[PDB]
């Protein structure tokens, strides 16, 4: 919630964004923490929340999926069934003796014919996850302080059709609106992106 | 639960158990391994060709890991288990340590699941 | 066979599952034990089962600890698991008294796992069978450098020279001579190497055996490669 | 209590304190914070004191089983997460504390923080403890990768200083220690009042 | 055959050869008799040793089970150890839960139903002993006899073991309505003695307990210096 | 009593386990049933008993999910079975249950192979553990 | 139902513990004819202040323990000091499993002639000195007590111990609510533990300071 | 509270041979607005619509447990689940955590497609149903759905008279709820065919 | 009802060259009352060279001991007959009061003894176990009265002076003494008299020493 | 024989074949004798020589607690099981009550822990016989365990290979036990290990440990260097 992540899905990619901030109490410990994990060739998560539940969270998820991929010779999963398996890992969780996960995730990908006869989805995937175990398909979406303040901005420029150096643009002006607007120091932004051709880390953008 | 005394000694000092598992092992279909300077080779005996298999292409050699893949002689099924529990020690290990597993930690792991089978009741 | 159960006695008084495991251990490959003032050497014969084996993947001599090694005859598979409970007791000492623990205990806890075999389930799941292991520990403590000797009975013995394996009985006929209470590390070495020569059916090379020592003086142990094996030989 | 460690182009430079302070009396001023996890991995102290002995000398026995079982040193990168795993495991049994894992291993060296909820962050430069704030100030204004070991330890010494001498809960001797490739070297023992007297004469 | 090898199994004809079998061992066992003098019970058996050089009081066959209740083993003595730890256990039941003392019948009950219970499943094997509960409860003076097979009998006078037809014949004799326990130990003692051979158990020892009036109603040893010598 | 254990689950002198070749022979005397599997679609052929003239059939609503033969195991799996009926309603049941699993979790119908594996691990577990005899039926998976 | 206080001493010979026959519920003064002190083995005796409940649970768990034992095995009776010593870890086991034995427990023995003086606390602790109370009497009787063994550290003979006992008991009477005048007094001696009857002690009200105008509020 | 945490609102009618079923299309975290596209129906198969309120995880997971149950009851009895089986089903799927409760409240219309006969249920969190013979109503905006139902209902509609009472009570009710609105999505079921409809709304 | 008692009291020990002096203040009591003037639990032995004294609870502490006793003898049993160090005996104890993390013993100990070359060496503990060694050390109610004392006669620091020689038994006995004398005027929970457990190879002697009764 | 082959088979006969081999287990042990006087008592154990240089240690003789030990004979497994329980027993006593076991109700505890393993069908007996050896405010004890769970109170006893000879022996100077001092009691334990020994084998410190429990005597083991007062001056006089 101190930290922001941004997400937002145009035609032929998703840009996300998470603040590499991490904390004690008043202390900046860093401020370059990749808060954006890789799951698949195609999948990532932007994960808020602080270190321990997150990077549990995430190295389960990847570890499962890894696992998955294992005993199916190879076949990689759609960017849905992920979305899905962790919402059930986070619902499931806030039930459990040891609590709920402390992270709210954006999750992107990009689908692309696992074989010839697949019928599947073919454009890029965004999902917004709550840490209670909440699983929505927007067209973007954004966790933390500054979340708000970048929404209503999407709202007003985003469009679906933008290509990747408007885009890179707009995250740059939602990056910019988090730091004007939020008492809390999001300095780096750590921006990513999927596409066909899977996953770039984009320095351009901070 | 049944936990009978399956594998057990001989009066001349044999597991008759073990024994005729290797006996299973011979009756299975052939494999080699060979090590190179920067590559190592397994090749399999892939049955034949039924004409009634299907046209779409599976492996005899499983993918254990990125890193470490496997060969088997002897029961499919139980070929199948062990290469099961073996992926899911190598997914366990690179999420307690954030290390991929050695060759070696896994082949030590697997070697002792073969041996835990012959000292297990039941089994 | 299956007509008589794991937990049966013999008409003489012996467990018949007991005895067969002993049996076992004759038909594994020899491994010897030497103690001495200035420390224990420690001797196995490898009977790698092809040259094509790389021979550091059939260890015969195993680190328990820094200062206690282990060397098994018998089958390796099971040696393996009493090895393991050996390192993980011996951790466990290190970590509550903050001292290395003594050989006689790691021996007592060797065994402690090697008795917890039969068939009845009820509360806790023991052993199908017993370990057709028989180890030999090494080591250097408080009272000097100490051998053991563990049965697959689960009953421990100190020695001053042991030996186990199929070259049980000659090895234990040169040790009934060609041997005393001080004799050098040196002459300890040279009467293993010996004795591994004299019931080898393979011709002895550096690389056929493998020689371990843990020196009183030092008080650690010492795996000695093939060079050091060679020099031993030309002596 | 005050810690601090750092990493740059010759290795890694730890540095601590010796005051612990039950509350408002002084129970020992010869506390030993820097933890010899091994000869080749250092561990540091902060929060609650026995947890901390206790867990990293758990992590030292499970060290010494991974070389044991494996024939190899661990890697620092796998001592980090193992302690990592233990801490998260107990995140919700109200442990107290926050250590760092500075080792080098095979892929050069490498320098770890975990706190009592199982976080686990890899950085160049931290401080822990409620002296860091003063620590960081002296730390981030001098810190540069290309610093001499002699110009490193120095430093670590001035800002663990700076932060004996503001907080009430550190004080005690400045230890000084340097992990390089070979292992880590305990590189020095002062006590804090006369470095006060070296640092400002007259 | 296969038919008596384990207490499960039922014969052609009906019966459980490994109960009749551990009724064979008892019947090879040391000689016990008891009576029930209508103000008490008494009950003497004799202790065969094959070492002269053990202490008094070894091998212990009469054991006091509560205050007012005891049992003497004919049999197996460990088997009979088991049993009595059971008897006891089941006597500071009734102690503890219903704060009363346990009625003889009640106890020699108990005992007959943790004796049957392992002539009933193959993982166990029956008790080699058979149980003389010599109880003084608020029913009365009460002596029963608790079979390997789990039944329980009450007796005036009986008679256990090896020499047990010629104790039981001896036993005949008695009146045992005005018999009492002062002259039954004696009585008891001299059927003994009579009815051993003396060139096979070469070391004997007679031991003879009573609970009756005289001791407050509690299970006792008697004093040394009550039973006849010879 | 251990006397009368029939060990199932252990090996012989040649290391085959009776038990599964008993339960093979068992099958060869069971209906038969052909899987051919084409490009637009897959085809199941079984022979069942000839039909008694006082056989009845069960009135189900919704006549696609279970026939005398053969079955529905999902929306996109089906199956045909050859050996001890009984036995193969317990592992229809245990597969449609694996299915819908599958489909709780990740949303997704579950994948043919994966089905087929899962239910094979089922029947492995018996010829190694719990000294019970195996299943002895045959699946034909579409 | 709760007991009063109870107050021990140990004199030339013997051991004397007194306490009233009383138990209370709240307030009420609700049994005034409750023998509180217990023999336990043919050696000892207790009496425990507090939750008469309690009380009663451990005095059958221990009476229990004595009499198997002896029974079961050709064994020797347990010593007092044994018994006390099986009670404390019963009370401290009691306490570690957070269902306390709310009792304050005061034991006395002798065997073949030394003699034993003990307290134990509802959380296990335990302590043995010549002179013991619980309750009120630790703030009433004990400074008497440990005055009057002062004053003669040679011993005190029966009569004296008996002599300053009651006095402790007259003061406790008045100046303690819960409280009624009659009480017993075991002595374990050599031969074993006897309980004496219920008796009282002689009380004064007639002070020229408590009549009706000096204490009247005009 | 955590039942008004996501918002949302869910409403059945009952017409003649027909029952409409609406619901809202908000979703959003207790203030702020998530999506406007998120409808809370569910059909389990041509006879019965039904829809979820609550907290949104609540909902996902008590769908996902519904859908594998009707999957499961499809393939062991071979035949749809009939309206009353359904809502008791239901019912012993909330009560089973009666003290770990699920924070969903569901709303179930249903018909006969032999008979016609409607069936409508509502049941509390904990699965205490309520089968009138008029409308049910759950949700944030659940007692102006009441009122405008109550005020506007009437015994014998058609299919097209009640959409038009249903879509009017709605967009009433979530007027004056801040939790609910952004248009609405409804389906007119009838025994002859299923009708799915989105309906205009505020932006607000 | 609460689980946990304060008893009050305070003990000492300081580490010579060759010796260790021990030393615990015998006074029990309760919530306010004196349980006794002579109780002799702070004080255990554990091995002819090796002892732990505790302050807090008294229960918790006999506890305590009765569980370090079981262990040592174990420790003995499992060692052939070896009797275990001082060291030894200190992680023994550490690890065992961590253990009892979520419930703690309500115990501060120290455990005294001679090392491996002979020199005496003391060890502290925390409730949960925090072992840390030292050459003196004290715990209790008075330790915030005796133990700065001890570090201006010990260590002689803001002192212009030479150091005075390494003290002896008995001038290291006079100090405590005087330590004990001092805090038993000015603390109300402590002191009825002292004992005095001087450790050295050649055995350990044992001594009493008296205070004020109020 | 086909009622030998399990523990929970009753003979035709009425006998119990599998504890018979155990208690045959028991007889070809190592030698030991216990012998009791008035206030002490004494056990000797026989172990192994050295073959001319090789001398191999296996302990027998266990401390049980400050007033209790035991010497094994059979299986050595067994015995050490049966020493840590018996170690557990004194231990949780000792604890309870702050004072040692009475060796009555000790006795009672081992034969009962005996009869536990010899009627289940998934367990087997010790194959292991016990001599106890101890002191309480009885006086002092000796017992002796035998796998059916028979425990028997002795003046003097031996049990182990070739023990008979020391019964023989001891069984005609035992009635004089309760008056001979203590060196008069080893010496008389020694003697009758001796009678046990092979012919060319002679009683020495290298192979003969000595165990004392007393009144003021906590129980001692005396080996190699303890020995020597009790062993050097010592050689059988027919
Ligand atoms: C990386 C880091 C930076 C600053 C840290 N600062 C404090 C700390 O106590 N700061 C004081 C309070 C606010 C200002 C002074 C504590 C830390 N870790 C920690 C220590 C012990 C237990 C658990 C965690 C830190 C770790």
């Amino acid at each position: 919630m101190a930290e922001t992540a941004i997400a937002f899905r145009c035609k032929d990619y998703v840009m996300v964004a998470a603040a590499g901030l991490n904390a004690f109490y008043y202390i900046k410990i860093t401020d370059a923490e990749d808060k954006i994990t890789q799951l698949d060739t195609h999948q990532l998560v932007a994960c808020t929340g602080e270190n321990g539940p997150r990077v549990n969270f995430t190295e389960y998820i990847k570890c499962n999926l890894a696992l998955n991929r294992m005993r199916q010779h190879g076949r990689h999963s759609s960017c849905e069934s992920t979305a899905n398996f962790m919402r059930n890992c986070l619902a499931s969780a806030i039930r459990s003796r040891e609590g709920a996960y402390q992270v709210n995730c954006l999750f992107a990908g990009y689908d692309t014919p696992v074989s010839e006869d697949d019928d599947g989805v073919v454009g890029p995937q965004l999902f917004y996850m709550d840490y209670l175990g909440t699983l929505q398909a927007v067209p973007y979406g954004c966790h933390g302080y500054g979340a708000c303040f970048v929404t209503a901005l999407l709202d007003r420029l985003w469009r679906p059709d933008l290509s990747q150096q408007e885009g890179l643009e707009l995250m740059q002006k939602c990056c910019d609106e988090v730091k004007r607007r939020v008492i809390i120091s999001n300095s780096y932004f750590f921006v990513k992106a999927v596409t066909k051709n899977g996953v770039e880390v984009i320095t351009a953008v901070h | 639960s049944y936990d009978r005394a399956i594998t057990v000694f001989s009066p001349d000092g044999h597991l008759f158990q073990v024994e005729y598992a290797q006996e299973a092992v011979k009756k299975g279909l052939a494999a080699v391994g060979v090590l190179g300077s920067d590559s190592v080779v397994i090749a399999v005996e892939k049955k034949s060709a039924v004409k009634l298999q299907d046209s779409r292409t599976i492996r005899k050699i499983y993918k254990v890991d990125a890193n470490i893949y496997l060969a088997f002689a002897g029961l499919s099924a139980d070929a199948r288990v062990l290469i099961n529990k073996a992926q899911l020690e190598c997914q366990r290990f690179s999420l307690n340590y954030e290390d991929t597993m050695d060759v070696d930690m896994l082949v030590r792991y697997v070697a002792g699941v073969q041996q835990k089978s012959t000292q297990s009741g039941g089994s | 066979e299956y007509d008589r159960g794991v937990n049966t006695f013999s008409p003489e008084g012996r467990i018949f599952q007991i005895e067969y495991a002993v049996e076992a251990i004759k038909l594994g490959s020899t491994s010897l034990g030497i103690r001495t003032p200035e420390g224990v050497v420690l001797a196995a014969e490898k009977r790698v089962p092809s040259t094509l084996v790389v021979p550091s993947s059939m260890s015969k001599i195993m680190e328990v600890d820094s200062h206690i090694a282990a060397v098994m005859s018998g089958m390796v598979a099971d040696a393996r698991i009493l090895v393991e409970h050996a390192r993980v007791e011996s951790q466990n000492h290190r970590f509550t008294y903050n001292e290395p623990m003594s050989v006689e205990s790691c021996t007592l806890a060797t065994c402690d796992l090697s008795i917890q075999f039969g068939e009845s389930g009820g509360r806790r799941k023991l052993m199908s069978r017993p370990f057709g292991v028989s180890l030999l520990i090494a080591g250097v403590d408080e009272k000097g450098p100490q051998l053991w000797q563990t049965d697959p009975s689960g009953t421990h013995t100190r020695y001053d020279a042991q030996a186990i394996g199929g070259g049980a009985e000659a090895a234990q006929s040169v040790f009934t001579e060609r041997y005393h209470r001080n004799m050098t590390l040196e002459e300890g070495e040279t009467l293993a190497v010996d004795i591994l020569k004299q019931v080898m059916e393979d011709q002895l090379s550096p690389e056929n055996i493998e020689v371990a020592v843990v020196r009183a003086d030092d008080g650690k142990l010492h795996m000695y490669t093939p060079t050091e094996i060679k020099a031993i030989m030309s002596r | 209590t005050t810690t601090l460690a750092f990493r740059f182009n010759g290795g890694i430079i730890v540095a601590v304190d010796s005051r612990a302070s039950t509350g408002q009396y002084i129970a020992s001023q010869t506390v030993m914070k820097v933890l010899e996890i091994n000869d080749y991995l250092l561990g540091t102290l902060a929060g609650g004191a026995a947890d901390c002995q206790y867990w990293e000398r758990v992590l030292g026995m499970e060290c010494r089983l991974w070389e044991l079982r494996n024939g190899s040193r661990i890697t620092v990168a796998a001592a980090s997460k193992i302690l990592a795993n233990i801490t998260y495991a107990y995140r919700n049994h109200g442990l107290s504390m926050g250590t760092m894992v500075a080792g080098w291993d095979q892929f050069g060296p490498s320098l770890y923080y975990v706190d009592d909820k199982g976080s686990r962050v890899k950085q160049d430069l931290f401080s822990v403890g409620s002296g860091s704030i003063y620590a960081y100030g002296v730390l981030d204004t001098g810190y540069r990768k290309d610093l001499s070991v002699e110009d490193a330890c120095d430093l670590a010494r001035r800002s663990i200083f700076h932060a004996t001498y503001r907080d009430g809960a550190s004080g005690g001797i400045v230890t000084v220690y340097h992990v390089h490739e070979k292992g880590w070297t305990k590189i020095s023992r002062d006590d804090q009042t006369k470095l006060y007297h070296r640092y400002f004469p007259s | 055959s296969g038919h008596d090898q384990s207490t499960d199994v039922f014969s052609a004809e009906g019966r459980v050869f490994q109960v009749e079998y551990a009724g064979k061992a008892v019947d090879n066992s040391s000689t016990a008799v008891a009576a029930c003098c209508k103000d008490g019970v008494v009950v003497a058996v004799e202790k065969v040793h094959t070492s002269r050089m053990l202490e008094k009081g070894s091998n212990n066959r009469i054991h006091a089970v509560d205050r007012q209740a005891g049992i003497c083993i004919c049999g197996l003595l460990p088997d009979g150890r088991a049993i009595v730890s059971r008897a006891r256990q089941e006597a500071e039941n009734s102690r503890d839960i219903f704060a009363t003392p346990i009625r003889g019948s009640v106890l020699a009950n108990r005992v007959g139903e943790f004796m049957h219970a392992y002539t009933t499943h193959f993982a166990y094997r029956p008790f080699g002993c058979s149980a003389i509960i010599a109880s003084y409860a608020d029913d009365g003076p009460q002596l029963f006899v608790s079979d390997p097979s789990g039944t329980v009998a009450g007796y005036y006078g009986v008679a256990l073991g090896k020499a047990k037809t010629v104790a039981k014949s001896e036993l005949e004799k008695l009146d045992f309505s005005s018999l009492t326990c002062d002259e039954a130990v004696g009585k008891l003692a001299s059927i003994l003695h009579e009815v051993h051979d003396k060139q096979k158990d070469k070391l004997y020892e007679v031991e003879v307990a009573w609970v009756c009036d005289k001791s407050d109603r509690k299970f006792v040893h008697v004093p040394a210096d009550m039973v006849p010598a010879e | 009593s251990h006397r009368y254990d029939s060990r199932t689950t252990t090996f012989s002198p040649e290391g085959r386990l009776y038990q599964v070749e008993y339960a093979v022979e068992a099958i060869q005397q069971a209906g038969t049933v052909i899987g051919v599997c084409t490009k637009d679609g897959v085809v199941l052929a079984g022979e069942k008993m000839v039909p008694h003239p006082l056989f009845d059939s069960e009135s189900m609503q919704d006549k696609n999910t279970s026939g005398e033969k053969m079955y529905k195991i999902a929306e996109h799996i089906g199956c045909s079975v050859a050996g001890v009926t009984s036995d193969a309603y317990a592992l229809l049941n245990y597969a449609r249950l694996s299915a819908l699993r599958h489909q709780y979790t990740f949303q997704e119908p579950m994948a043919i192979e994966d089905l087929c594996r899962i239910l094979c691990d089922e029947k492995q577990l018996y010829t190694q553990y719990g000294g019970v005899r195996p299943y002895g039926v045959s699946f034909l998976l579409v | 139902a709760s007991g009063g206080s109870v107050i021990a001493i140990k004199y030339k010979g013997g051991v004397l513990m007194a306490a009233d026959t009383l138990l209370s519920y709240g307030s009420l003064a609700k049994w005034p004819n409750i023998p509180r002190i217990r023999l336990l083995g043919s050696h000892s005796a207790v009496c425990a202040t507090g939750s008469y409940a309690d009380f009663q649970m451990m005095a059958k768990q221990v009476e229990d323990n004595i009499e198997r034992q002896k029974m079961y095995h050709n064994v020797d009776e347990l010593s007092p000091s044994e018994v006390f010593s099986y009670l404390h870890r019963s009370i401290y086991q009691k306490r570690c499993d957070f269902d306390p034995c709310l009792c304050q427990m005061v034991f006395i023995g002798v065997r073949d002639g030394e003699t034993f003086l003990a307290g134990v606390d509802d959380v296990g602790t335990r302590w043995e000195d010549d002179c013991i109370a619980t309750g009120y009497g630790a703030y009433i009787a004990l400074p008497l007590l440990r005055q009057a063994l002062e004053k003669n550290p040679d011993g005190l003979s029966r009569g004296e111990a008996m002599r300053i006992l009651t006095d402790c008991l007259r003061v406790l009477f008045y100046r303690e609510c819960r409280a009624i005048n009659k009480f017993q007094v075991a002595d374990a001696a050599s031969d074993g533990v006897r309980i004496s009857e219920p008796f009282d002690v002689e009380t004064h009200w007639e002070y020229e300071g408590y009549c009706f105008e000096k204490t009247a509020i005009i | 509270s955590i039942m008004a945490y996501s918002g949302g609102s869910v409403m059945a009618m009952a017409g003649k041979e027909c029952f409409v079923i609406i619901s809202d299309n908000r979703l959003g975290e207790q203030l702020k607005t998530i999506s406007t596209e998120v409808p809370k129906l569910h059909v389990v198969n041509d006879s019965i619509v039904y829809g979820l309120t609550g907290l949104r995880t609540d909902q996902q997971t008590f769908a996902n447990k519904v859908q594998f149950r009707t999957e499961m009851y499809k393939l062991r009895e071979e035949r749809d689940i009939t309206g009353k089986a359904f809502a008791a089903m239901i019912t012993s799927m909330l009560y089973e955590a009666r003290f770990g409760p699920w924070f969903v409240e569901p709303v179930i219309g249903s018909i006969d497609k032999s008979t016609g006969e409607v069936y409508l249920c509502a049941t509390d969190l904990i699965g205490a149903p309520c089968e009138p013979e008029d409308y049910v109503c759950a949700g944030t905006a659940a007692e102006s759905l009441h009122g405008m139902c109550e005020a506007l209902w009437r015994p014998g509609m058609s299919p097209e008279e009640l959409f038009e009472i249903a879509a009017q009570a709605m967009l009433s009710a979530c007027d004056r709820d801040s939790l609910s609105g952004y248009g609405a999505v409804a389906m007119i079921v009838t025994k002859d065919k299923v009708t799915t409809r989105l309906i205009k709304g505020r932006k607000d | 009802w609460s689980p946990y008692q304060d008893n009050g009291g305070t003990t000492a020990a300081i580490a010579g060259k060759d010796f260790v002096i021990l030393a615990g203040d015998t006074r029990l009591n309760g919530d306010f009352c004196l349980h006794s003037r002579h109780d002799q639990s702070k004080i255990f032995q554990l091995t002819p060279y090796t002892y732990m004294a505790s302050n807090g609870m008294q229960a918790d502490r006999l506890q305590l001991q009765q569980m370090l006793k079981y262990r040592v003898k174990w420790y003995k049993y499992n060692n052939g007959g070896k009797v275990p160090s001082t060291k030894a005996i200190a992680q023994l104890m550490s690890t065992m009061l961590y253990h009892r993390r979520f419930f703690p013993y309500y115990t501060f100990n120290m455990v005294v003894g001679l090392d491996e070359e002979g020199h005496g060496v003391c060890y502290s503990y925390d409730a949960v176990g925090s072992t840390e060694p030292f050459l003196y050390g004290t715990r209790g109610s008075a330790a915030s009265f005796v133990e700065p004392l001890l570090d201006c006669l010990i260590n002689r620091q803001h002192m212009t002076s030479q150091a005075p020689p390494e003290m002896t038994k008995e001038e290291t006995l006079a100090m405590l003494k005087n330590a004990f004398t001092g805090a038993a005027e000015r603390d109300i929970y402590t002191g009825d008299s002292v004992s005095f457990f001087i450790i050295t190879k050649d055995g350990v002697q044992q001594e009493s020493f008296e205070l004020r009764k109020d | 024989n086909e009622y030998d082959s399990d523990i929970t088979t009753w003979s035709p006969t009425g006998r119990l074949f599998q504890i018979e081999y155990a208690n045959e287990a028991v007889n070809n042990g190592s030698a030991t004798v216990g012998v009791k006087g008035k206030n002490f008592v004494v056990l000797a154990a026989l172990k192994r020589s050295p073959v001319a240089e090789l001398s191999s240690y296996q302990e027998k003789v266990f401390e049980i607690d400050e007033h209790v030990g035991m010497s094994i004979s059979g299986l050595v497994a067994d015995g050490r099981v049966l020493a840590r329980y018996l170690r557990t027993e004194c231990m949780n006593y000792r604890y309870m009550y702050s004072n040692g076991m009475p060796m009555n109700q000790m006795a009672d505890m081992i034969g009962e822990k005996h009869q536990r393993h010899i009627q289940c069908s998934g367990k087997r007996p010790f194959g292991v016989g016990l001599l106890l050896a101890g002191y309480d405010r009885q006086g002092p004890h000796l017992y002796q365990t035998v796998p059916s769970g028979d425990v028997y109170d002795y003046k003097a006893t031996a049990m182990g290979v070739r023990s008979q000879a020391s019964r023989t022996y001891l069984e005609r100077h035992f009635e004089h036990f309760s008056d001979c001092t203590l060196d008069e009691l080893v010496t008389h334990a020694l003697k009758a290990l001796a009678s046990a020994t092979s012919e060319g084998i002679e009683l020495n410190v290298k192979n003969t440990t000595i165990a004392i429990v007393g009144k003021d005597t906590p129980f001692t083991i005396f080996e190699e260097e303890s020995a020597r007062k009790y062993l050097d001056g010592f050689k059988m006089r027919p």
